[PDB]
RNA sequence: GGGGCUGAUUCUGGAUUCGACGGGAUUUGCGAAACCCAAGGUGCAUGCCGAGGGGCGGUUGGCCUCGUAAAAAGCCGCAAAAAAUAGUCGC
RNA sequence: ACGACCAGGGCUACACACGUGCUACAAUGGCGCAUACAAAGAGAAGCGACCUCGCGAGAGCAAGCGGACCUCAUAAAGUGCGUCGUAGUCCGGAUUGGAGUCUGCAACUCGACUCCAUGAAGUCGGAAUCGCUAGUAAUCGUGGAUCAGAAUGCCACGGUGA
């Protein structure tokens, strides 16, 4: 790379709430706490008449 | 009018001073017909006043009220058919019918939290012949001085 | 090099209540008529159609740049234009009674054609009292300048 | 106070500052935050943190602020799915509530 | 609506005619002048042409329709639009 | 008849009539003509024979219906002149 | 048959304009709950004192007055002090959402009425400007009318009140 014009590139933490926490090289500094990973991401884990509410109501 | 002319009816006073000039001026204090906690703004600025500037209330109350007075003030009568304000004179009467007035009118524009707490201050400014008052004096006494010829 | 056209014959006549101030759709072979300075708003009142203004009965003439041949027609059912807010509400105004509204000026500005929209009145009228106003007031005023200075 | 992270102007009652959270008014906070255990006129004045966290269930026991926009977005969805009456005029463009359209109808139709 | 304690309300043969619709789940576009009730939950998914002034409207039944009415699947609002 | 000048206040240059109109792009939702499979719902069913229709006629050679042979449809012509306010006035 | 009967629909239509008016744009104040205080009428194919389930709209079975007697029904704005305390907001309540009640052969077109959540403009309004001389104007209800059901209307009466 060259040696000046290129931001500060460490690694910081990030834990989800699927259990698949990674911490991986970013930009900011401190936790990017994340909202879904790829396992929980809902492809085949999401998505993997009321007569009877009727009936439950009245009768 | 035309036909009969009318005197007005007597003048019945307020609780805590029994003073008629401020019974009369609960009334303009009145908004939709209502005393009650209208006369609770009267005291309030009355607390206020009578505090911040001195004296008991019912001659102190008074040099603002003095001091917003007109002596020359204009009205129309289409002297010709335009905008020819004529200046007029004005009955004692008017004098203090249009100088509470003219205290009411900077009463609407005042941004406390409350209205009784608003009028904390426009009688110890119009005292020292400052405020928003004097400004509605100072622009009929302008407009007096400007349209003087007119007689 | 023409300048500011009109219409004059229309203000002291009708009744002008709210003003807009409209677009054209020249429709082919007639814009130097403007440009030059020839024009006709001779009777020209917006019939409202279809929700799709358009003035008739008035002749632009054509040019003789353009041979005069295969040129369009003088007076021609020209689709006029106005935007929607300005434009969609105006029927309830104008679709009551003897109302049509009437072209002004054929003038332009930002280096663009227009034409000015105005709602009218009525013609069946005693037209006459306020024609009576003014010398019921320029006489007025003079006999109390006399009176009050005299 | 603090529900469902959506953070607020922070010295209003918790029962009123749940206003901006869609889901929680002028009645049922009342009782809502009174489940943890201040009422409805207290602020956030003098409140202790876990006096705050103690709701954070409670309220999630109901419709909470991401909850209520999309019930009332995917509820819109489902009743427009036939073509009643509520199958037209959810979609011409006119109110719904049964009332006159020749005049004043222009908070659904629009700003005149 | 109504009030929900009622038990809502149908015509008496063509509830008889519902019950022989349950009964024999044929399959059958009758001409049809009713729309003053309900889409019934037991009366799943059977095609009739219904009253709508001077033409006349098909109609499909849902079992998700337990709560309205048949009254609003008659448009007699004569609208092509505005223009 | 040849020759010159004039062809949008840009005249070697770059439209912003913000101006509802015709054509295109993006955001959008559920109907099959914007799209598809037979499991979640379900019975005497599909089609080829053959046959028929709003005081009256027509069209997709066809939309409702019919089983050893005949009765009922959305829109178009004959017709409610379906001009509503009519163009600027008095008769 | 320009006659008469029957099932529904429509007069409430929609980008409009023209009116008649009401709660609004707030701090006299909506906000707290009991509290300082009346008139006027109306009710038996109806009005309804109860208890309790109903804090939600209603009520099951039912007690009394054909009414100076049982009622509609305790006035709100008046007052104790404090909150959103100058914010498009706890203003301000409309488009909506499900949830419940009523009367009614039948509440979708096409009814009010309710739970709870919700919060669009609106910030004293250019010109045509209209009403009113004292219990007047503004402002708060309460009842009758047609009516199975319902009036920001029209009909009257009562407080404050320039
Ligand atoms: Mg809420
Ligand atoms: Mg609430
Ligand atoms: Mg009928
Ligand atoms: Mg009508
Ligand atoms: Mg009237
Ligand atoms: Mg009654
Ligand atoms: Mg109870
Ligand atoms: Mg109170
Ligand atoms: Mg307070
Ligand atoms: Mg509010
Ligand atoms: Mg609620
Ligand atoms: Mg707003
Ligand atoms: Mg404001
Ligand atoms: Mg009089
Ligand atoms: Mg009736
Ligand atoms: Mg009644
Ligand atoms: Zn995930």
């Amino acid at each position: 790379m060259k040696k000046d014009i290129h931001p500060k590139y460490e690694e910081i933490t990030a834990s989800c709430s699927c259990g698949n926490v990674m911490k991986i090289r970013s930009t900011v500094g401190h936790d990017l706490n994340l909202d879904v990973c790829s396992k929980c991401h809902p492809f085949f884990t999401g998505k993997q008449g009321r007569v009877d509410r009727f009936n439950k109501r009245f009768n | 009018p035309r036909r009969r002319v009318i005197g007005q009816r007597k003048i019945l006073p307020d609780p805590k001073f029994g003073s008629e000039l401020l019974a009369k001026f609960v009334n303009i204090l009145m908004v939709d017909g209502k005393k009650s906690t209208a006369e609770s703004i009267v005291y309030s600025a009355l607390e206020t006043l009578a505090q911040r500037s001195g004296k008991s209330e019912l001659e102190a109350f008074e040099v603002a009220l003095e001091n917003v007075r007109p002596t020359v003030e204009v009205k129309s009568r289409r002297v010709g058919g335009s905008t020819y304000q004529v200046p007029v004179e004005v009955r004692p009467v008017r004098r203090n019918a249009l100088a509470m007035r003219w205290i009411v009118e900077a009463a609407r524009k005042r941004g406390d939290k409350s209205m009784a707490l608003r009028l904390a201050n426009e009688l110890s400014d119009a005292a020292e012949n400052k405020g928003t008052a004097v400004k509605k004096r100072e622009d009929v006494h302008r407009m007096a001085e400007a349209n003087k010829a007119f007689a | 090099s023409a300048t500011i056209a009109l219409n004059k014959r229309a203000r002291h006549e009708y009744f002008i209540e709210e003003e807009f101030e409209a677009g054209l759709a020249l429709q082919g072979w007639e814009v130097k008529s403007l440009r030059a300075g020839k024009a006709n708003i001779s009777d020209s009142y917006v019939l409202l159609r279809d929700g799709e203004a358009f003035l008739f009965g008035a002749n632009i003439t054509p040019m003789a740049v353009a041979s005069t041949h295969v040129v369009c027609d003088p007076t021609r059912t020209r689709k006029l234009l106005l935007n929607q807010r300005e434009l969609d509400s105006l029927y309830g105004r104008v679709n009551r009674e003897g109302y049509t509204v009437v072209a002004l000026s054929l003038y332009w500005k930002n280096a663009w054609c227009k034409v000015k929209i105005g709602v009218a009145k009525g013609k069946k009228q005693h037209d006459k009292r306020s024609d009576i106003k003014e010398r019921e007031w320029q006489v007025d005023k003079a006999r109390i300048m006399k009176n009050a200075h005299r | 106070a603090r529900i469902a992270g959506i953070n607020i102007p922070d010295h209003k009652h918790a029962v009123i500052a749940l206003t901006s959270i869609y889901g929680v008014g002028k009645t049922r906070s009342k009782a809502i935050l009174a489940a943890a255990g201040i009422a409805e006129d207290v602020k956030i004045s003098e409140l202790s943190e876990g006096q705050i966290d103690t709701l954070r269930d409670e309220v999630a026991k109901f419709v909470v602020e991401g909850d209520l926009r999309r019930e009332i977005s995917m509820s819109i969805k489902r009743l427009m799915d036939l073509g009643c009456y509520r199958g037209l005029r959810h979609r011409r463009g006119l109110p719904v509530r049964g009332q006159r359209t020749k005049t004043n109808a222009r908070t659904r139709k629009g700003p005149r | 609506p109504r009030s929900l304690k009622k038990g809502p309300f149908i015509d008496l043969h063509l509830l008889k005619k519902v019950e022989k619709a349950v009964e024999s789940g044929d399959k059958k576009p009758l001409r049809t002048w009713s729309r003053r009730s309900t889409i019934f939950p037991n009366m799943i998914g059977l095609t009739i042409a219904v009253h709508n002034g001077r033409q006349h409207v098909p109609v499909f039944v849902t079992d998700e329709m337990v709560g309205h009415k048949l009254g609003e699947f008659a448009p007699t609002r004569t609208y092509r639009g505005h223009a």
